[PDB]
DNA sequence: GCATCCGTGAGTCGAG
């Protein structure tokens, strides 16, 4: 089988920051850069 | 029951020196460990979410 | 940037909105011309970012940047299960586990 | 002391790129026209994509040609990218045809025409074919409206044939830029700049247009009110 | 928190001033910060309180709204026959809290207004809206709370 | 949070007696078919379907409502079990 | 692949000409936000009214001075001044001169202004001042037609040297509030609902304001029309 | 009264 990311699915980095995926936002929603180029993740900066 | 997989790296008559890249292996990008993505991330709050 | 100088478009409005945001909050040295404020930010790893939903700009200098992220073997497929009624064990007659 | 219709100015770069401009503006309506576009242009735009892909000898996507270098997921994952141009407005669903084989680079081009059908990118690599090796596809390009996984359609001419993941959206990428302008003593203008990148499928003229006519037919869903029975 | 602090500015840096004209013409040549603290009068005071002052919230905050001013900026609104000394964004946590539990006066009572808020005041909020208005307006109080705080915390920056 | 729960709370010297009292009521409302509710039609709870509203199916929600209206009587040794048993009968046959 | 799309239900719900609600369901996913953003600029922002701009007072000198004779400030009058809400029935009529002028004790009400040609005072019992006795009130007020929120210190205008400016309130729009729910048609959960909130002053209902506002939109979706 | 010996305890769901 092959699966795509879904919410639920556990992602992390190499620092030790882990989190599961909770909402998935259409291209339109997710906040961009004044070029329109929109970003992939939104971390929450409480983590760090 | 993740999948290995080895594909190759090179093409037909390449010239190619002792030690060089044949077949890319799982997790792995260009002889790389690859163990996922490289996004562009922001660093803030969103609605809770 | 100075591609988009090139392309012939100066500083949003958004922009000096958050400029003036980034100027109170002590990050950009005030006087200075905006594309020079930008760059201040940017240094510091911070840019300017619109909400996709208004369009309007987040208040601050948000920071943005390639992260590694890797997706690890928890994943929710696998996890997820419910039953109504089902096997139960021989001598004790509870459910299974 | 009313502002009225202002000057539109349209530049163009070939089908891919456009930029829009709307000034003056009254103040804030910059980002009250500029943002929803966007939204629909990122979004609602219909347009082309693959929807299925039928090889020869090829059972199911998880499999490997003989005689190719790349694995039928990465095929498909190639083919994903093939951008294809309608011609006729009532023509919903096009099956290309490849065959191809010897040594050679199988690329966009090597697709054998259609009428009423272009390639907008023939530049775009599919296969690496060796000697002897041997590619024959079918593959089945529909019109729709965003985003469709392929668990979601399923879309099979055949029995062996491959669903695929569809992005139909002809549009890249939308940015827009609020400027400050003036008209007379009036200050605090805003002047609109869309920029529009797309695939060429349509341009981004046709694409804003056709966003805008989205935004005006729902701006029509407020003429009928109706009563609470609420209470 | 981050729209209930109001801005403390190093710009004006506590001159004094006969009539508020001179201050307002002071701040208008950029010599003093509008929420730097100052003495008009000899009793202490900002720019801010001189020059906007609002018949009620829905002005104040209309004005937020055209960009005329922040939540974060002190200024002068009249609310409920009051003449208050304090920030768009605290008349807006206020309202906020009035909204959720339906009761103005009780709501009213209930915020402590002149501090940002925080987890021991809004602790210490759930807690008395518990005692006075019960657990139903308690659990609306909490959904209020939650969705302004996390729509905030969004834009903040 | 349960709709008027305060004063629901506020009827019984303790908590679970009111738990008690819905359950046993909503148990009522079940086994009769409703027939016996004290709420006219306009105090009908309502569930939102497709077609319109309708009735809701929900005992409990039924019974908590009943029980704000103050038109049920609740406490202990009101009458023999039998008799109230065969009286309901009678009244709203099932 | 093959989409079917129903037209949206608008739904009103209203009280009186001071408020009402608007919930508009089903929509396709990300339209809920889509609509409801620019409609609240236009709403705030750019719907036509009435507000006072410059007063003059009978020897006032300035904003903070005191009147003897009367308990109020200059500044508290000034506020009361501003919730005055004013319609023209007349298209024609861009500015009207309201005069005032009451002593002894009495206190002033929006009712003692005297009646001006085609002008509607909507909030008659509005309290202005109260005159103790021996206490006098001249006024005048200046009421311009106009649109939004324009601060004293923008327009600055003066028929008099002693005239105060005052912050002018346009908007008959007070409050614009929107939300968009999770709702679904059938199989599909993520369809929006926008329901949408807005406060007046009763001068425009906020039904005949939405309307305003949805037409400004569609308008300005004209001017891509002709380079 | 005080050293010493023998038996009985030592977190929860999950998968395994
Ligand atoms: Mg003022
Ligand atoms: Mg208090």
């Amino acid at each position: 089988q092959k699966r795509k990311l879904q919410v639920g699915d556990k992602l992390a980095n190499r620092h030790g920051n882990k989190g599961v995926v909770a909402k998935i936002l259409p291209v339109e929603d997710m906040p961009h850069l004044p070029d329109g180029t929109p970003v992939d993740v939104i971390l929450n900066p409480l983590g760090v | 029951g993740t999948a290995l997989d080895q594909r190759p790296r090179v093409v037909v008559g390449q010239r190619v020196r002792k030690g060089d890249l044949l077949a890319d292996g799982p997790a792995s990008e260009n002889g790389f460990l690859a163990l996922g993505q490289n996004v562009l991330v922001a660093i803030m709050p969103f609605d809770g979410y | 940037f100075g591609k988009r100088k090139g392309e012939g478009f100066g500083v949003d409005k958004r922009e000096v909105e958050v400029l003036r945001r980034a100027e109170k909050l002590g990050l950009v040295t005030p006087g200075k011309t905006p594309e020079e404020q930008l760059k201040e930010l940017f240094l510091q790893g911070k840019v300017v970012l619109y909400d996709g939903r208004t369009g309007e700009p987040i208040e601050g200098p948000i920071v943005v940047g390639q992260m590694f992220i890797m997706k690890l073997y928890h994943m929710v497929e696998d996890k997820m299960h419910a039953r109504s009624t089902g096997p139960y064990s021989l001598i004790t007659q509870q459910p299974l586990g | 002391s009313k502002l009225k219709a202002p000057v539109f100015t349209v530049r163009t770069q070939g089908r891919e790129y456009g930029e829009f401009v709307l000034e003056p503006l009254e103040r804030g309506f910059g980002v009250t026209l500029g943002n929803p576009l966007r939204r629909i242009l990122l979004s609602s735009i219909p347009g082309t994509a693959v929807t299925s892909v039928y090889i020869e000898d090829v059972l199911h996507e998880f499999s490997t040609i003989p005689g190719v270098k790349e694995d039928v997921v990465e095929i498909i994952l190639n083919l994903k990218e093939l951008v294809v141009r309608f011609l006729n407005p009532s023509l919903q669903t096009v099956t290309l045809l490849l065959k191809a084989e010897g040594p050679k680079e199988v690329k966009a081009r090597d697709f054998l025409p259609v009428a009423d059908v272009e390639i907008m990118n023939p530049d775009l690599h599919i296969a690496t074919l060796e000697e002897g090796g041997r590619l024959n596809m079918e593959v089945r390009v529909d019109r729709g409206v965003g985003y469709v996984p392929a668990e979601k359609h399923g879309i099979k001419d055949r029995i062996n044939a491959i669903p695929v993941d569809a992005v139909f959206s002809p549009v890249r990428r939308v940015a827009f830029q609020v400027e400050d302008t003036r008209l007379g003593q009036r200050t605090d203008l805003d002047k609109l700049t869309l920029r529009i990148w797309t695939d060429g499928s349509v341009t981004p003229l046709e694409a804003l247009n056709q966003a805008v006519e989205i935004l005006r037919e729902h701006l029509t869903y407020f003429s009928n009110p109706q009563a609470a029975a609420v209470a | 928190y981050y729209i209930t602090q109001v801005r403390k500015e190093k710009k004006g840096a506590g001159l004094e001033f006969a009539t508020p004209e001179e201050a307002l013409a002071a701040h208008e040549r950029g010599e003093v910060a509008l929420n730097a603290p100052i003495k008009v009068a000899g009793r202490e005071t900002s720019v801010g309180r001189l020059k906007y002052v609002f018949a009620n919230p829905d002005e104040a905050l209309l004005a937020v709204a055209h960009g005329i001013v922040d939540l974060q900026d002190v200024v002068t609104v009249r609310y409920m026959g009051k003449r208050l000394e304090t920030s768009p964004g605290r008349i807006l946590f206020a309202r906020i809290v009035a909204e959720a539990v339906e009761d103005e006066k009780v709501a009213w009572e209930l915020i402590q207004l002149d501090v940002p808020q925080e987890k021991n005041s809004l602790k210490d909020l759930v807690y008395q809206a518990f005692l006075r208005l019960g657990m139903e307006k308690t659990a609306r109080l909490l959904d209020a709370l939650k969705y302004y705080g996390f729509t905030f915390s969004t834009t903040s920056g | 949070a349960e709709p008027g729960i305060d004063k629901l709370f506020g009827m019984v010297d303790s908590k679970y007696r009111l738990t008690v009292v819905v359950a046993k009521r909503a148990q009522q409302l079940l086994r009769h078919g409703f027939k016996n509710t004290v709420l006219e039609p306009e105090e009908r709870p309502k569930m939102q379907t497709l077609e319109g509203l309708f009735d809701d199916p929900n005992a409990v929600t039924w019974a908590m409502k009943e029980l704000l209206t103050g038109r049920l009587v609740f406490g202990e040794n009101l009458v023999p079990e039998d008799r109230l048993q065969k009286e309901m009968e009678r009244l709203y046959p099932v």
